[PDB]
């Protein structure tokens, strides 16, 4: 009853539990977050560079992603990265389940009336937005299957024009809109276009994503950012 | 062209 595209998906997809073990692993030592009050920018920074650290080894792992040359799999990365870092924050709220409070991958609670505190008019927004489609997924009764799904059609939402291996890309791209499509019509028959509705909140989830480059651009010029930044690399795009 | 991604991906 299950597409064979998300079972697969579902074996290389990792727990909330083992995440959050590994980034505060790589994460931790002791000035702010451990405390609480105030908040570490520089430790932010750290943990959303090592979220996307595990995202690029989920993406290694991945069906089709495994069998293309290292150009390939840069350039998807490239065009996708700052999608995937969203949606993973947006997935996790939507099992989190509380409105007044965000949770972060290393197990830290933010609430929202303390974002309004200490972000800029910026992030506050980015964040806000955030929250407004985790609600839209909520209401949409977003699950696991269709998670991994959304986050395998977001890995290669490029155009094939762009990439060496044609043929392999076309055919993972048209049997991810097919599984999601089966699966949501299967599971959630009364919800007539969930598929487009899913969509849509990708198209969605894409414009927070620019918004968010833009903040991160911001940051740069004001030369806020650690240096050596991952996510920083990503927004230069020269690799 | 050293780059982290790249560092990433060719495992090393
Ligand atoms: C590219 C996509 C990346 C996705 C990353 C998702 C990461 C989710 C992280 C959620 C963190 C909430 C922290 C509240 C901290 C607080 O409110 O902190 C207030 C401070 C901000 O002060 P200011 O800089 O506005 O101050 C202006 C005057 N001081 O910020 C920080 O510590 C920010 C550190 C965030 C590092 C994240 C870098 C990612 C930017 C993506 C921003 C995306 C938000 C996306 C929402 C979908």
């Amino acid at each position: 009853n299950v597409p064979e595209l998300i079972l697969q998906l579902l074996q290389l997809e990792p727990e909330e539990d083992q995440v959050r073990a590994r980034i505060v692993g790589c994460l931790q030592e002791p000035a702010k977050s451990r405390s609480d009050q105030p908040a570490p920018f520089s430790l932010l920074c750290r943990m959303a560079d090592q979220t996307f650290i595990s995202i690029v080894d989920w993406a290694r792992r991945c069906m089709v992603f495994k069998e293309l040359e290292v150009a390939d799999q840069m350039t998807l990365l490239q065009n996708c990265w700052s999608e995937l870092l969203v949606l993973d924050h947006i997935y996790r709220q939507v099992q989190y389940g509380k409105e007044d409070s965000i949770l972060l991958v290393t197990g830290q609670e933010v609430e929202l009336s303390t974002v309004a505190v200490q972000a800029g008019s910026l992030l506050h927004s980015l964040v806000l937005r955030a929250q407004e489609l985790v609600l839209q997924l909520h209401a949409l009764q977003l699950d696991r299957q269709e998670f991994v799904c959304l986050k395998f059609l977001i890995l290669f939402s490029l155009d094939v024009k762009f990439l060496n291996n044609h043929s392999l890309v076309k055919d993972a791209q048209e049997k991810a809109n097919a599984a999601l499509l089966d699966y949501t019509l299967c599971h959630y028959p009364h919800c007539g276009d969930k598929f487009q509705q899913l969509l849509l909140c990708l198209v969605e989830v894409r414009a927070l994503s620019m918004q968010a480059k833009e903040y991160l651009y911001h940051k740069h010029l004001g030369n806020e950012m650690p240096r050596n930044n991952l996510l920083i690399e990503m927004l230069q795009a020269k690799q | 062209h050293p780059t982290i991604l790249y560092t990433l991906l060719s495992p090393g």
